[PDB]
């Protein structure tokens, strides 16, 4: 959220007006409870892939079809490998503060990638969403809220 | 091993070695009104046994629709068998364990080494239990029935009953 | 051929007498016997608790049953041994089990159907597994159903069954026709996903992920090596004397 | 599962010996067939599409009543002609399967294996699939001796079923 | 210089709903295209000014700078005023224009 | 039991497709090249007796203590007990050959073979030092051209030895 | 293909240039073979459209399925109404003879409306497949060579 | 062995001298033997990892002794890692017919990595030994002798 | 849990409180996920007791020397059999959920124990962190801090 503040006062020939560092001074504050988030859902990471292939193929069990993508062991392990890293890309995202580590690795072309692979986006959408229920379950009320932000915004941004 | 109502109160009263009191006879004396009731009962699910376990058929491989799709576990025609020989196995056996009131004789036969079996073969343990749920929904929605039989109070049966299941499930899953 | 090698019995409920016949319990299995025909009823359950013992009740189906042999027993002119003989013999099998399970596994699959009992230790399995490889599966099975543990016990013309397990599993239901290690090859563990969470956290799994290098590839190779190194010497430093150790010329 | 080079195998395993001529002999046979053989598995394939919809409507000519009656079983209803186009789409599939490995080993397995025991339970009656496949059998512009090749596997289909 | 959408397939959807209807002309659609957060991550942020300056010249004007003193005047403005003082002087010119 | 015709069936079983133009043009080839298959099977056959003692006079003769007193292949029916099963490996490598994939030589022959090796006391690694003696006799007369006709059949003779590769590979 | 050539020359200042020129004579004399395409899709519309949704609801039962979109006869109507759609912007596309007048009307905007009807796309693209295939098995190979043309535009275009 | 001629040729002014044509065709014909003896070593290539262990740890017992490098299963996993290595480089100067390949990844600074590791090169020289002896009792005896050859170039460089 | 809960009870003269029946239940209700930690542990009884005292003589080579105590293959052997009797005592204090089954019979007297067989007690210690270490990688994640914990009570005992 600095680079962020850092571009956007870059652009204009003006420093950073001190709004600006408010809310750097905000996020600086908040950051331990963002770095208790992160390694809650870093030690967990086992169980959140899961619930969320548990939900996603009682979902969607076209995957599970054999006309799917993800049918057979080696598609289905390549399948909660992706959730995986979207769950990575979740913790990164935690972290700093605003979604752009993790739209950099994981937003930014991952429409044309899933259409040149076969498979569908919604049904990733979905299996983020799922993570987004387990992760729900495992945190408190104010770490759930904050968590399935940025679980929000890639479920938004597959879509 | 084969026990009762009427002889596993024997069994533990031979394990303590005294003479069976007044309060379990009058205990046993609730059984033999309670006996008729279950006989009109238990006739109806076995009269209705074929018509259950392909409604539970209907559902069982319609939620989870890979499992006869070509690569799951029932898609060939001697594995579909294979399944609804023994979905009645679970039938064959919760029939007489209401039948004899107590579910000593239903933990040997499907309870003892099935979920052993269940992961050596490859079939899903847990796809069995969401369908045997399916049987439970439909063996006491039968039993339960206004039309042929005198009112009675069958509330107290029930429970029995709708039990047999959950542990049918338990074991499996 | 070769005779058998001797193999350690362990023991086991059914080398035990077990006296009396008024005393044993009901879950003693009914003893069916071709002599005591008196109806068709009693035809029809020789027939199928035959098919019971050697198809784990599931298979018997319609296209597995050997109409004809089950048209030879009602006739009499074929023993009940004979007729365990022709299901046991029969590609109708084969390819239920046979070649399904493995020469150790079949010792111990086909002891529980045809003899009624489990196999002692893996010695015994591993006694007979001989026995199928040179004689082929039906020289084995001949050699089961002639040998004298099965003519004593049984008979001519008795059904199988297991003999007293008073406190154990039922001998078709502990054991499928085919076990874990070749679950991939029959079953169809690979396509369903259910199994595939298991696999993904699972110890082997981490071996395969792992890109090439890492000496936790090489780490089954190091246990099968051995080679382990001596000790350090003994005999004290000190001594030594290496003033005069040195060897002239 | 049964093959004409496994019922070589099977056999000489069972008595224990080597390969003889006589299972050696049965593996010749096979091949002069197979390059027959696996000029009906083609003309089945590249027909597939119009050969299922050429049978699962010429069904519905001879059984009219199978989508009127309101039933599970009865294909009247969209999901139950779904379930049309699967099944008898599954028996193209075995039919192509049996025609490649020369003998009736997957037809065996996959599709007659228990077929007793599955229709009398979901009340299919035989008589649907068997008028299905003797529409296959009339209708798949083969010729020659790769035509007397997929004319025997749909017969045997026939056989079992009734 | 390369299609962002077909491509990458991310774009300001907001500004081509105004050029297709005609509520701002072209002349104001490159400048609102320019100074943007999404040109602002390509070609503002990995290069310097006096290389941000030709690739501003090439992208708007369609061609390199012609003399010494055109890269010290637009240098001068760019250094006064950010990445949107430079589009506004780039876009409003005479050669743009013509 | 599997095959070549029967194992790219079982996998197009799994996916629930009909067979690929390219499958049926690569079956074709396995058509073409059948009668060069049968005719090496039939020669390891007919020399089958006389593999099994010539690899005995080195499988025996390169680690003397074996049949010296004290080794397991010392008495008589323990020297019977690895020539009725050294015959065996020629009896389950050629019914790989026989049915070109080793899926039928996986299920019998090597499944157990490890776990009896140690049971028993004999040593796993000197059966796979003279059954790569066997592959060097087997390969060698599967090769040579008596009053037959002139072919190439290397191919074969490459996925000959990838049999008993596997079949020394299960041992040691 | 007159409209495609004349905004492809007056983007330059330069006239038509007569190898367009050509390009649209040829077009000129293979119209009446476009005409007599179009006018035999045209008659015949209902048992494509019959045939089509025979091939997807026995390619994918999921719409039958209560779960997905078609489901029940009213959703099942708006289904074969869908398809009916797609061969007459086809037949709008093989008289055209360039795919513009239907990718503006069926194409252009498709993704989004789909993903905000719920329906999957994929099931969009094999309905339009099997009126492909019903398509070619309608006419003569010429023509089912032409008319597969604009078919697989539309069937590439959804995907 | 043609960059070995070629910047042999290359240091002087003059062409390739036809003598070294002579070479170059002459390794061109010998090639389909080279590659055949990759082959037979690339596919086993465990067995010889093993026996090279067997034989090195029956030599030299100090490696498995807990003053040596190779104590417990993480160092001597690491060890046979290393011998796999060298069977590697050995396949490629077998393949490349001349030992430049294999210098230049396995020999040309060992002695001081190994010396920087606390590991003996006489050790691993011994390793290389009883690769060559498993090498030769797998092939024949032409091959043998060809692969000898580089293991012999490896087993002197070690030294 | 419980025979503490009870002598706890039975110092003072009333009955177990409602925390300690609170503590019961939950005891009872974890009960199940322990016997599977016991089962893995159980099942992994070799290769943990091996890579444990492999790396207790990568880390400390003072006792496999020869003034050391575990000099010799006999002396090795009782050293893996003391790491073995103590992660048996730890498979029984994660099924109990008490650390009296691991205090009564292998911590109670061992300083007084060791210290008249010669043997260093820091070494032992090292070797119960090195199971804990393997232990801790084999299983899951949480469930490792579950296990590391007893084991954490045997090593913090130990010194
Ligand atoms: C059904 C919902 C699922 C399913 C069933 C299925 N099971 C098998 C194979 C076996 N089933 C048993 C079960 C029992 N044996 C017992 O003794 C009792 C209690 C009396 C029970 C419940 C056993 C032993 C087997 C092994 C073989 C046998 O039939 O004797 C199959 C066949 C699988 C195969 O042949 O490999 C099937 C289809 N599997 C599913 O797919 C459903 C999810
Ligand atoms: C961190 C940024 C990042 C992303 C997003 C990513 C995606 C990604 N997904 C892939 C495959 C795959 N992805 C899926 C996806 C799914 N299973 C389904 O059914 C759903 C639609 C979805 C997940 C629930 C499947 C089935 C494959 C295998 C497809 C194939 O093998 O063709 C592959 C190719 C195989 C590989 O190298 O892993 C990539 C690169 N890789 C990355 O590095
Ligand atoms: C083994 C053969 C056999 C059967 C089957 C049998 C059943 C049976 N059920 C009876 C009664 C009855 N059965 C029921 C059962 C029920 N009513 C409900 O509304 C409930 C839903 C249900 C229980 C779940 C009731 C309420 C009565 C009333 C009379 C009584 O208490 O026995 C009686 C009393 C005598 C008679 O009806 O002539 C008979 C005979 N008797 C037999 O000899
Ligand atoms: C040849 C080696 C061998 C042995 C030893 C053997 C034992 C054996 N003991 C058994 C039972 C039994 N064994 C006992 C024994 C005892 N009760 C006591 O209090 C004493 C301490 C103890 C005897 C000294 C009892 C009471 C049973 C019956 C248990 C039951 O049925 O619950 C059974 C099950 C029933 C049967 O006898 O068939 C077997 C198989 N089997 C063998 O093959
Ligand atoms: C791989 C080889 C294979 C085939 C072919 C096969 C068919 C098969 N079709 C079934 C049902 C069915 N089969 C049909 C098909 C038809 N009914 C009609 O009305 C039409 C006349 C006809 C189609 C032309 C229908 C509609 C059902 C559902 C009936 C019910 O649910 O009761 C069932 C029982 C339930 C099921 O799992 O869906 C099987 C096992 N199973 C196999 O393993
Ligand atoms: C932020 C405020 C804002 C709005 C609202 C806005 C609207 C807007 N709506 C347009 C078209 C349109 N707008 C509509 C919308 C509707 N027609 C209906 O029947 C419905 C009643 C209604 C939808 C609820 C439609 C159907 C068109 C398409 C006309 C066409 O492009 O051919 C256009 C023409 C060009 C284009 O979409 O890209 C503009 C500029 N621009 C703005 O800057
Ligand atoms: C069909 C696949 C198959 C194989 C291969 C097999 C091998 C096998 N070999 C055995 C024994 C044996 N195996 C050997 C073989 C050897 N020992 C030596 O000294 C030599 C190094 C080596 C031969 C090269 C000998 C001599 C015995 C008898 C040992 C004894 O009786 O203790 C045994 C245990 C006893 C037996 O029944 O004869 C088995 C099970 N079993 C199988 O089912
Ligand atoms: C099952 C009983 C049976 C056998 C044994 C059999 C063998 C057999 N091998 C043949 C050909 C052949 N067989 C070989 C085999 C080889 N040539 C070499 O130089 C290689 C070393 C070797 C392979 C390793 C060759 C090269 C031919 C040439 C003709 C052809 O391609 O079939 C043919 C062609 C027809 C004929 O010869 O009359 C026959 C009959 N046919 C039978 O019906
Ligand atoms: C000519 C250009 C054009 C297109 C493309 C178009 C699409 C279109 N499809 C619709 C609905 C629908 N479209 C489908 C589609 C399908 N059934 C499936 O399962 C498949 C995924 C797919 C066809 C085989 C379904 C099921 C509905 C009803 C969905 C609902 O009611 O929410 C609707 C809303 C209802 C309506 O007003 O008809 C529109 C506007 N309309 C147009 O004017
Ligand atoms: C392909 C070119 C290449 C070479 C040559 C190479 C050597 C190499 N050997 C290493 C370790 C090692 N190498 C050995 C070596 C041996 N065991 C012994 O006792 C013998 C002396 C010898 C083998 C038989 C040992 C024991 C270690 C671990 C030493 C340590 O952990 O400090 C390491 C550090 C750990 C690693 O990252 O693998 C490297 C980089 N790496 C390379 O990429
Ligand atoms: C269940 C509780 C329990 C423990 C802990 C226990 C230990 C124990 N360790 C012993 C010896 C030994 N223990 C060690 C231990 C070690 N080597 C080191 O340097 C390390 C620090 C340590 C490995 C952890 C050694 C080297 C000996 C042999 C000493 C001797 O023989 O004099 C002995 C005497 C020989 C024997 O009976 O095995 C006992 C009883 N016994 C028990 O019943």
């Amino acid at each position: 959220i600095v680079t962020k503040s850092i571009v956007n006062a870059d652009a204009e020939a003006r420093y950073l007006s001190p709004g600006e560092l408010d809310r750097i001074k905000s996020f600086v504050a908040g950051g331990q409870q963002r770095l208790r988030i992160a390694q809650a859902l870093t030690d967990n990471r086992e169980r959140l892939v899961k619930q969320a292939g548990d939900q996603l193929f009682q979902k969607r069990p076209d995957v599970v079809s054999p006309g799917g993508n993800a049918y057979g062991q080696e598609m289905t392990a390549t399948c909660l490998r992706d959730l995986d890293y979207y769950l990575r890309l979740v913790t990164y995202g935690i972290v700093a503060g605003d979604v752009t580590p993790i739209e950099e690795i994981g937003v930014i072309g991952v429409r044309e990638m899933y259409k040149s692979l076969g498979t569908p986006i919604e049904a990733v959408g979905e299996g983020v969403r799922a993570l987004k229920n387990a992760a729900s379950t495992l945190l408190s009320a104010e770490d759930a809220a904050e968590a399935g932000s940025y679980f929000d915004y890639v479920v938004g941004a597959l879509q | 091993m084969t026990l009762d109502v009427f002889t596993k109160v024997v069994s533990q009263a031979d394990s303590r070695g005294e003479f069976l009191s007044n309060e379990q006879l009058d205990a046993l004396a609730n059984v033999v009104k309670e006996g008729n009731k279950r006989l009109d009962v238990v006739n109806r699910i076995t009269s209705n046994a074929s018509a259950i376990v392909t409604n539970a058929a209907r559902a069982l491989f319609e939620e989870q629709p890979q499992l006869i799709a070509p690569g799951g576990n029932a898609y060939t025609n001697r594995r579909m068998a294979a399944c609804l020989r023994d979905m009645e196995i679970i039938l064959r056996y919760v029939t007489y364990a209401i039948l004899a009131g107590d579910a000593s004789v239903l933990d040997d036969r499907c309870l003892n080494g099935l979920r052993e079996t269940y992961q050596a073969l490859g079939t899903p343990g847990s796809s069995v239990a969401v369908g045997v749920q399916k049987m439970k929904d439909a063996a006491v929605g039968i039993a339960n029935d206004p039309n042929g039989i005198t009112k009675g109070d069958c509330s107290q049966l029930i429970s029995e009953v709708a039990s047999y299941f959950d542990r049918a499930a338990a074991a499996v899953g | 051929a070769l005779p058998l090698l001797q193999y350690k019995p362990s023991s086991q409920n059914h080398r035990v007498t077990s006296f009396g016949a008024a005393d044993q319990n009901e879950d003693t299995p009914y003893i069916y016997r071709i002599e005591d025909v008196s109806s068709y009823t009693d035809i029809q359950n020789i027939i199928w608790a035959s098919y019971r013992q050697v198809f784990s009740e599931h298979e018997i189906l319609k296209f597995n049953r050997q109409k004809t042999l089950e048209s030879q027993v009602k006739n009499g002119s074929i023993s009940v041994r004979d007729f365990i003989r022709g299901l046991a013999k029969s590609e109708a099998f084969y390819r239920l089990v046979v070649s399904v399970n493995n020469n150790y596994r079949l010792v111990d699959i086909t002891l529980k159907r045809l003899l009624g009992r489990s196999s002692y230790n893996k010695d015994e399995q591993i006694a007979w597994s001989i026995v199928i490889g040179t004689k082929g599966f039906s020289g084995f099975v001949d050699a089961l159903i002639d040998s004298e543990e099965y003519t004593k016990n049984f008979g001519e013309n008795i059904v199988p069954y297991q003999r007293k397990r008073m406190e154990g599993r039922p001998h078709n239901l502990v054991t499928p026709r085919y076990g874990e290690d070749f679950q991939e090859k029959a079953g169809t563990v690979q396509t369903d996903w259910r199994f595939t969470l298991d696999k993904f956290y699972s110890r082997k799994s981490q071996e395969k992920q792992l890109r090439e290098g890492d000496p936790r590839k090489f780490a089954d190779l190091a246990a099968s090596v051995g080679n382990q190194g001596n000790y350090a010497q003994r005999i004290s430093a000190f001594d030594i004397d290496y003033l005069n150790a040195v060897p002239n010329r | 599962v049964k093959t004409p080079i496994t019922e070589a195998i099977a056999a000489a395993d069972t008595q224990g010996r080597f390969l003889g001529n006589t299972e050696l002999q049965s593996a010749r046979g096979r091949y002069e067939r197979a390059a027959a053989s696996l000029e009906a598995a083609r003309g089945l394939t590249s027909n597939a599409q119009r050969l299922i919809d050429g049978a699962t409507q010429a069904v519905y000519q001879k059984f009219p009543y199978t989508t009127q009656t309101p039933g599970p079983q009865f294909a009247a209803d969209s999901r139950g002609k779904s379930k049309c186009a699967r099944d008898v789409g599954h028996y193209l599939r075995i039919i192509t399967y049996s025609l490649v490995a020369g003998g009736t080993g997957p037809l065996d397995e996959y599709l007659i294996a228990g077929l007793a025991e599955i229709n009398s339970t979901f009340d299919l009656s035989p008589s649907w699939y068997v008028e299905a496949l003797k529409h296959i059998k009339a209708n798949h512009g083969l010729s020659g001796q790769a035509a007397n090749e997929a004319n025997t596997y749909i017969d045997y289909a026939i056989n079992a079923l009734s | 210089e390369r299609d962002i959408t077909r491509a990458y397939s991310l774009s300001i959807s907001d500004l081509e709903s105004k050029v297709k209807n005609g509520d701002i002309s072209m002349k104001e659609f490159v400048r609102r295209l320019a100074k943007s957060p999404l040109y602002q991550k390509q070609f503002y942020q990995p290069f310097i000014n006096s290389r941000v300056i030709e690739l501003a010249f090439r992208h708007i004007l369609g061609r390199g700078p012609s003399s010494r003193e055109e890269v010290q005047k637009y240098f001068s403005i760019i250094s006064n005023g950010g990445l949107p003082a430079l589009v506004d002087a780039l876009v409003d010119s005479a050669e743009y224009s013509d």
